[PDB]
C-alpha cells in the first residue's frame, strides 16, 4: 500500500507550494509576486542551518 | 526598471549558493567558448575546474544583478560578494 | 420558569460585556468601570421586577477617544442598538436606520436576538454617510479576540498603511488578504482596503508580525 | 532601530509595547539570549568567587578603590583555585561571540531558495512512512482518531 | 418520538470527561459545534480548541485557522516521531490561508488566484480547464515553474 501511495502528498503539496521562493528583500512570494510570508517562518532562518 | 546605486544596497553582501553555482556555470561556459582566463591553469583543461580556480582567486569578471520584487535591481560584482 | 430567565440574564450580560470590549478596542471612550459589570449589577440596572431582560435602554452611545481620533480623524460617535424579537422586521430596521441617520452617527451596531429577514440584505447597505454592522446576540456571547488561538489584530491608519506599502514597495493587491465577515474583521469593523497588523506568536520564531488587507 | 507603523522612532517606554513588534525582533531576541548565556557564565564565575571568599564582581565597582586589583589581598591559593575551576579569557568571549554571530548570519534563508518546494518535500517525505490504515499501540484504548 | 433532542446540542456525537495525565478534568466532545460549546456555561470559551480547521475559521477567523493548521500538522507529525522543522509547517499554513480563506491543496482549492491554465492542466482535470481558458480567453502570464 505504501509503495502504491508513495509520493502522493509530495506531488499534491508540490503543486501547492511549487512556485514559492525567497525573494531578495527576505519575503516569500508566489510567482504572481503576492506576499505569502513577509519573512520566512517569521524568523528568516533556513531550517537547513 | 531602475538601478539602485552602489551606495545604498539592501540585499545580502554574501554570494548565495545559487549565485555561486550560476557564476561557475556561466564562467565555465564562457571558457569552453575559448574565453581568455585570468589564472594560471597548471595543467587544468576542464572549464569548470578553471572557473573554480578563478572564483577561488576572485578573478571572475561577471556581475550579479539582483532584481528586487518591485522591479529595481542592484549590481554586485563577483569580487565584492563575499563567500 | 426561573432557570431559563437566569440563563438569558447571564447570556445577555456576557454579550453586553463583549460589545463593551469591542467598542473599547475599536476605539471609543469606554472605561473598565462600565466594562466590568457583575451579573447582579446588570440585573439591578437592565431588568424589570419580573426578571425579563429589557433590550431598550441598554443601548448606549460612545465617542472616539483623543488617541483614537488623533489616529483616525474621520471617526465619530457609535450607537449600538439591541433588538428583542426572534426574527426582526422591516419596520424596526427603517426606524433604526433613520435614527442613526438623523442622530448623525458615523456607524451603527444592530444586535438581533435570533435571526433577521432575507429582505434585510437589500436595505442595510443603503446609507451613504454611515454603515450598519449587524450581529447575532449569540455571535457576541464570548468575544473571539480573547481566545488563545486569535492573535492581536491591530487596525492601521491610512498613513501607517502608506508607510507599510512603501517600506515593502508593494501594492495593495500583493498583501495577504483577510475576508469580509472574517470573525475578526467584523469585531474590528474593518472596511474594504483597510490594512490590519497581526502580532502572531510562534514557538521557534518568537513574536513577529504579519499583515492582511481587507477584501 | 525600532520604528512605529508610520515610520518614526519609539519612546524607550514602549519598545516592547506589543504593537511596535516588527522584523528584526528575532535578531533582537537572539542578541538578548547571547547576553543572557554569557551572563549565566559570568554568574557561575561570580558565585564561585563568592564561595572561595573573594568578592563576586558581577557588577562594575563604583568607589575610590576600583583602579587597584580587587583581589590583591587574596592569598594566592583561593585565587589559583578559582582560576583552576573557572577561567574565561577575553579571547574566549570574543571567539564565542564571533562564532555565534557568524552562525546566525549563515542561518538566514538565502534568496532564490525554492523554499516552497523544499517544504512540500519536507512535509511529504516523512508521510511516506506512516500507514494508510489506522494502527494504534496496544493498550492505548483511546478514541479511534485518524 | 423517542429519537428527539430534549437537552444538549444537536450536533455532538458524544461527550467524554478526561484526564490529561494530571489532576484537572476536561471534556473532549466529539461534535461539530464550537461556537455552542464555547458559549455553554461552565466551559471557558477562551480556551476551547477543536480539531476542525474549517470550524475554527468560521468561528475564530483566518489567523486562528492558520494556527490550527500549524498545530494539527505538528501534532500529527510529533505523534509519529517525525522531525520536520516547524518553518515548513508555518509555510504550509501560510500558503493555505494567505488568500483570506482556507484553501485546500485540491483541484478546487488550487483554483484560487492562479489563472494558470497550464499548471492546472499539468496537475489534474486537463480538458475542462483548457476549454474554460479558451472560452473566457484567459491571458495568463508564464510565471509558474511548471
Amino acid at each position: 500500500v505504501k509503495t502504491a501511495e508513495t509520493g502522493y502528498m509530495s506531488r499534491r503539496l508540490m503543486k501547492s507550494l511549487e512556485d514559492l521562493s525567497c525573494q531578495y528583500d527576505n519575503t516569500v512570494r508566489t510567482s504572481a509576486n503576492g506576499i505569502v510570508q513577509f519573512t520566512y517562518g517569521g524568523d528568516g532562518l533556513d531550517p537547513l542551518e | 526598471e531602475k538601478a539602485i546605486p552602489k551606495d545604498q544596497r539592501a540585499t545580502t553582501p554574501y554570494m548565495t549558493k545559487y549565485e555561486r553555482a550560476r557564476i561557475l556555470g556561466t564562467r565555465a561556459l564562457q571558457i569552453s567558448m575559448n574565453a581568455p582566463v585570468f589564472v594560471d591553469l597548471e595543467g587544468e583543461t576542464d572549464p569548470l575546474r578553471i572557473a573554480m580556480k578563478e572564483l577561488a582567486e576572485k578573478k571572475i569578471p561577471l556581475v550579479i544583478r539582483r532584481y528586487l520584487p518591485d522591479g529595481s535591481f542592484e549590481d554586485w560584482s563577483v569580487e565584492e560578494l563575499i563567500v | 420558569m426561573d432557570q431559563e430567565n437566569e440563563r438569558n440574564i447571564s447570556r445577555l450580560w456576557r454579550a453586553f460585556r463583549t460589545v463593551k470590549e469591542m467598542v473599547k478596542d475599536r476605539g471609543y471612550f469606554i472605561t473598565q468601570e462600565e466594562v466590568e459589570l457583575p451579573l447582579e449589577d446588570f440585573k439591578a440596572k437592565y431588568c424589570d421586577s419580573m426578571g425579563r431582560p429589557q433590550r431598550k435602554m441598554m443601548s448606549f452611545q460612545a465617542n472616539p477617544t483623543e488617541e483614537s481620533i488623533s489616529k483616525f480623524p474621520d471617526m465619530g460617535s457609535l450607537w449600538v442598538e439591541f433588538c428583542d424579537e426572534p426574527s426582526v422586521g422591516v419596520k424596526t430596521m427603517k426606524t433604526f436606520v433613520i435614527h442613526i441617520q438623523e442622530k448623525n452617527f458615523q456607524t451603527g451596531i444592530f444586535v438581533y436576538q435570533n435571526n433577521i429577514t432575507p429582505s434585510a440584505m437589500k436595505l442595510v447597505p443603503s446609507i451613504p454617510p454611515a454603515t450598519i454592522e449587524t450581529f447575532n446576540e449569540a455571535a457576541l456571547v464570548v468575544n473571539i479576540t480573547h481566545h488563545e488561538l486569535v492573535p492581536k489584530h491591530i487596525r492601521l491608519s491610512s498613513d501607517e498603511k502608506r508607510e507599510l506599502l512603501k517600506r515593502y514597495r508593494l501594492k495593495e493587491s500583493q498583501l495577504p488578504r483577510i475576508q469580509r465577515a472574517d470573525p475578526v474583521a467584523l469585531y474590528l469593523g474593518l472596511k474594504r482596503g483597510e490594512v490590519v497588523k497581526i502580532i502572531r506568536k510562534s514557538e521557534t520564531s518568537g513574536r513577529y508580525a504579519s499583515y492582511r488587507i481587507c477584501m | 532601530v525600532r520604528y512605529d507603523n508610520s515610520g518614526c522612532l519609539v519612546k524607550r517606554e514602549d519598545l516592547n509595547k506589543a504593537e511596535y513588534v516588527d522584523q528584526y525582533d528575532a535578531e533582537r531576541d537572539f542578541y538578548h539570549s547571547l547576553r543572557e548565556y554569557i551572563n549565566g557564565k559570568a554568574t557561575a564565575l561570580a558565585n564561585l568567587r563568592k564561595s572561595r571568599g573573594m568578592l563576586g564582581l558581577l557588577e562594575p565597582p563604583a568607589k575610590e578603590l576600583q583602579g587597584i586589583d580587587p583581589d590583591e589581598t587574596v592569598p594566592d591559593n583561593v585565587k589559583t583555585s578559582v582560576s583552576q575551576l573557572y577561567r574565561i579569557s577575553e579571547k574566549s568571549v570574543r571567539k564565542f561571540l564571533e562564532i555565534a554571530l557568524f552562525k546566525y548570519r549563515k542561518a538566514r534563508l538565502e534568496p532564490g531558495t525554492a523554499i516552497g518546494a523544499i517544504g512540500a518535500q519536507s512535509i511529504g517525505e516523512p508521510g511516506t512512512q506512516m500507514t494508510l490504515k489506522t494502527f494504534h499501540f496496544a493498550g492505548v484504548a483511546s478514541m479511534n482518531v485518524t | 418520538l423517542p429519537d428527539v433532542v430534549v437537552k444538549g446540542l444537536p450536533d455532538i456525537s458524544r461527550a467524554v470527561i478526561n484526564i490529561r495525565d494530571d489532576g484537572k478534568r476536561e471534556l473532549l466532545v466529539e461534535g461539530y459545534g464550537l461556537r455552542d460549546v464555547m458559549c455553554t456555561d461552565g466551559v471557558i470559551g477562551s480556551r476551547t480548541t477543536t480539531n476542525h480547521v474549517l470550524e475554527v475559521f468560521s468561528v475564530l477567523g483566518i489567523e486562528a485557522a492558520r494556527y490550527s493548521i500549524i498545530r494539527e500538522i505538528n501534532y500529527t507529525m510529533s505523534n509519529h516521531g517525525m522531525s520536520v522543522d516547524p518553518r515548513h509547517i508555518q509555510l504550509l499554513g501560510d500558503v493555505m490561508t494567505y488568500k483570506g480563506e482556507v484553501l485546500g491543496i485540491t483541484r478546487f482549492g488550487l483554483s484560487k488566484m492562479r489563472d494558470s491554465v497550464l499548471q492546472l492542466a499539468s496537475f489534474e482535470k486537463t480538458t475542462d480547464h483548457l476549454f474554460d481558458a479558451a472560452f473566457y480567453m484567459k491571458k495568463d502570464a508564464v510565471e509558474g515553474v511548471s
